[PDB]
């Protein structure tokens, strides 16, 4: 059977082909130690992947070898795959073909690098490299719609008609969960809650995941948070400490609307999705507005999907339909997807062989993949 | 008094300011938000001809380009009492923005004004021709009442 | 029995023998996709026809195989005769002879290649290719009238008195439907709207038919429209956007009679149906002038026949009786007449039939059909 | 004396009639301030016109008034007119004649409005709207030849044959220069480069004008890049990163070739001329062949006229001389043209007087102008 990898910026799916649920669901994070030890036979490992640097953040310095969908730490990539294939799936990756996902318009260079890794460094017997959105659209069984696809660094946009998508209205957006992480430390610090510490990054994440939501309008939003205190909601930091968390709980959502906040000059999700749609044919319009299909970490805010719906159907004309797709596995999706993909029939003769590869070079990428 | 009148939906986006900018010290809130009417309220071309020569010299003279001519019709609106001509103006216009296809989005655009650029922070008195503007996209005039703001001490 | 395809340049007309009205109606047209991959497993093929390719009109490059009357791509009609046979009449074009429509004064290439196909290709036991304005002339169930049959690619008129053609007044403008639709589509750039794609195309029919009509008095409802909005009308384009429509209405139809508009340095239709009667013996021009028919999609625009009436008029003598024929089903009268020649037992031994072919070849349709 | 303004997508040519150069210019751009505050008297000038706006570029958002050669922000349009009249030419508008000039096949209320605003707003004496095809012929001298004009919004061919225009064969594309920078920015994030703000997109800009050139052969090109190293150049972007593109070079040029690489269905610009000249009588299809000009800064690729030369004399008939005719003022042809036509004696008596605009009102546009 196959293996389907979805490597993501923040975390890692991985599993077999034709399962429901990826087997592995880990940080795609490497530890190294910061402080001095400083016992005999304590601290012999040089780094930590994945749980076990969680659980040992406290004495460790966090690092994230995928940033913005890129891979920018290729070592440490290659330890986060190692990590996944023998201590999580507990497989021999030549046994295998593995099923890769990137973003859209991501480096071509990303994904050379991909396949050379998985046929030298894994010696895979074959691979395949999907597009998010396109494995998204797999998992929800669709065959037209455009898909909003947010995870932890990318947040992309890939209309798809028929089975064939508009590459040319492919829209990228780097703002995404981490994105919104870090103005979630900054405004925080308005409270007397300093992290502003590297530290402590992954405290403030789940504090986004457990309180933090999108308001359905934000103005009425700020005036209840300022008038009431009734939106207040507080969080146990690991060191038992409570802190108290207001307007803060949808300002840092916010940002995906409001790409300012953050100094970014492009336009919200729900304007960069509206933008996508009329870069299409006008033909394909109508049923692209009603199968806006949501994937991604980053859409499991609660309201975001009301949110969508009101905000697409303020810009696009009133006797259009605008419907948003928001599956309660939408954080798998991709992952569902790429199972969908790998374990079909007429997909096996899509996968890049190695006897392809050592052919014609980590370039045969680019010729069979999307 | 302006029938088959027409406006092109989300031609203002582009104009409504960062949020960032409208913490500027030196924003002007006023001419920045009348910029964003001004724009929302540009006829689009499909309006026939009689009506958009019509309607843009409403807009134009109530909300026009040149600061000059902004600033004078806003002294003018000071003792709005002595000139009736501008009241039936500045009431014709209200009637056509409450009606506006998109009042919604342009209200949120105003409640943002207010909450960032401090819009309305003269409250009851605001110049006649903003006061009016904001009660054709807020028709109760509760905006009057100025954003509520968070006070952060003595927080429990 | 006997098949009838009149299968102009805009569309197919296909059914029975003796039936009232084509089974099957569809547009002319093979879509191709334009777009990338991206889906595998998903129902897809490499080229669609007929109302398929309208309703994927979105994602294809619509083609007409046949243009001005004259097929130009043979391998597109061949998938064209296919569709209509297997597809759309579901009868096996081996057992039905089969009757087909041209325009006069078309390339013999045409009849001989629409011959060679039939018999070879799809193997008909007989074949007969009828000129479109002699059908017409059966369907109206006449003898004698000059016929004007206007479709998509091509305008002709042909005279005929006692069953008698006068083959050197017969008159063919290269100016119809299509036409028209191309030129609607660059007056429309008047009011802002941009249609350029194949898809788009479509869109500009759809509204030309339904909303254009012909002025009676051109001048005068220049100056109604300049003065007035009350001839502009609103159109929903299939995304919801609404595009209105003034003078454009009228402007477009009339280029039939001042083809001027189009840089063609030709006379309208009014003067060609004139100058073919004028060409025609003095002794037969009354009943002529008293029996001019229409026929063709583009003769449905409303206020056409009471502008022919009026514009003949003008030109013929005070004293002759000018009658527009302008039956409700004329766009189908073509096909039509088609049918009441084909049941007719006295036409049953004027079919060519396969030993005649097989002996003199394709050549044969030259001598046994007009 | 009368004033040329070239007001295209991207630059404002600005001049006096009869000069041989324009006095200023400076880029379309409207950039108003999106980030905050903070110093006392250093934030009271809201919006930046031209230089200024490109000069501050960084703390600006960057907006076109002007969109395939279409005004679409009538309030910035203004701000760039003051700006050429007052800050640029130093002149009383008052007291001068102004010419400007617009793309074919343009809506026309873009014509009424600028004429709106010239008389009312500005109080010019007399104006006038010429075709900027029609000017290119002006500055080349010849009275025959098809033109074709590429600025940054939108590129045509106007065919012109002794003087005469044949309206029916004007060509548009919504494909120039801006899009061809859009589409340089897209591909350059396949080495990594991400332009996202409009700030960026002037670099990008910057880098297609420098680098970017047109293949002979496009495939041999992709051939020789990939095998080799020779096509690289590298750029110094504004902060000292330098960045480096191969193919890409040539490949941004390559969509006035192939469309289909920015998904757009037409044509290219090769083929587009060749249907223009197809569509021309004729009789004087040889003398357009032989006087294909080229005008705007979207023909100043290197080796675009060869490339048209070579594509064109694919298409056309062998027996036929094509000649492009590509002068190297062609990115100002243009307004050379307009301070030619402004300067005649002859021409006195075509401009649109105040006088007259009163009487009729904005539509007066429609009948003195072509
Ligand atoms: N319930 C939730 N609410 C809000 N945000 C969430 C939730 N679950 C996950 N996220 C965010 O989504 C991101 C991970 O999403 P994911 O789709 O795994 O991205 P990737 O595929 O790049 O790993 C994290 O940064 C996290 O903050
Ligand atoms: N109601 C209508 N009004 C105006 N034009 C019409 C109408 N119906 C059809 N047409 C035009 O007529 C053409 C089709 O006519 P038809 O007789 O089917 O031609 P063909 O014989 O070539 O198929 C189309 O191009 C269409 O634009
Ligand atoms: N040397 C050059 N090489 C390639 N492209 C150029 C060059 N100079 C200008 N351009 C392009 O031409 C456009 C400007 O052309 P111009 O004729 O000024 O158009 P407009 O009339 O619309 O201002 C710009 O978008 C720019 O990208
Ligand atoms: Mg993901
Ligand atoms: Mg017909
Ligand atoms: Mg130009």
């Amino acid at each position: 059977t196959a293996l389907v990898c979805d490597n993501g910026s923040g975390l890692v799916k991985a599993g077999f082909a034709g399962d429901d649920a990826p087997r592995a669901v880990f940080p795609s994070i490497v530890g190294r130690p910061r402080h001095q030890g400083v016992m005999v036979g304590m601290g012999q490992k040089d780094s930590y992947v994945g749980d076990e640097a969680q659980s040992k953040r406290g004495i460790l310095t966090l690092k994230y070898p995928i940033e913005h969908g890129i891979i920018t730490n290729w070592d440490d990539m290659e330890k986060i795959w190692h990590h996944t294939f023998y201590n999580e799936l507990r497989v021999a990756p030549e046994e295998h073909p593995t099923l890769l996902t990137e973003a859209p318009l991501n480096p071509k260079a990303n994904r050379e690098k991909m396949t050379q890794i998985m046929f030298e460094t894994f010696n895979v017997p074959a691979m395949y490299v999907a597009i998010q959105a396109v494995l998204s659209l797999y998992a929800s069984g669709r065959t037209t719609g455009i898909v909003l696809d947010s995870g932890d660094g990318v947040t992309h946009n890939v209309p798809i008609y028929e089975g064939y998508a508009l590459p040319h209205a492919i829209m990228r957006l780097d703002l995404a969960g981490r994105d919104l992480t870090d103005y979630l430390m900054k405004i925080l610090t308005e409270r007397g809650y300093s992290f502003v510490t590297t530290a402590e990054r992954e405290i403030v994440r789940d504090i986004k995941e457990k309180l933090c939501y999108v308001a359905l309008d934000f103005e009425n939003e700020m005036a209840t948070a300022a008038s009431s205190s009734s939106l207040e909601k507080s969080y146990e930091l690991p060191d038992g400490q409570v802190i108290t968390i207001g307007n803060e709980r949808f300002r840092c959502p916010e940002t995906l609307f409001q790409p300012s906040f953050i100094g970014m000059e492009s336009a919200g999700i729900h304007e960069t999705t509206y933008n996508s749609i009329m870069k299409c044919d006008i033909d394909i319009r109508k049923d692209l507005y009603a199968n806006n299909v949501m994937s991604g970490g980053t859409t499991m805010y609660p309201g975001i999907a009301d949110r969508m719906q009101k905000e697409i159907t303020a810009l696009a004309p009133s006797t259009m339909k605008i419907k948003i797709i928001a599956p309660p596995e939408r954080k798998y999706s991709v992952w569902i997807g790429g199972s969908i993909l790998a374990s079909l029939s007429t997909f096996q003769q899509m996968w890049i062989t190695k006897q392809e590869y050592d052919e014609a070079g980590p370039s045969i990428v680019h010729r069979k993949c999307f | 008094p302006f029938s088959g009148l027409k406006f092109k939906q989300n031609s203002f986006l582009s104009t409504v300011p960062s949020v960032t900018n409208m913490h500027s010290m030196h924003f002007d809130a006023r001419e920045t938000f009348l910029g964003v009417i001004r724009k929302a309220l540009e006829p689009d071309t499909s309006t026939p001809f009689p009506v958009r020569r019509a309607f843009d010299g409403l807009r134009a003279e109530i909300l026009p380009n040149d600061t000059i001519k902004s600033a004078a019709l806003k002294a003018q609106c000071s003792d709005i009492d002595k000139h009736p001509e501008l009241k039936a103006k500045m009431e014709t216009l209200k009637e056509v923005i409450t009606h506006h296809p998109q009042k919604e989005k342009l209200a949120e655009i105003a409640l943002q004004f207010a909450r960032e650029a401090g819009l309305t922070r003269l409250k009851g008195e605001t110049d006649y021709v903003l006061s009016n503007v904001l009660d054709g996209l807020i028709g109760d005039g509760s905006w009057r009442a100025g954003p509520a703001y968070e006070s952060y001490l003595n927080k429990p």
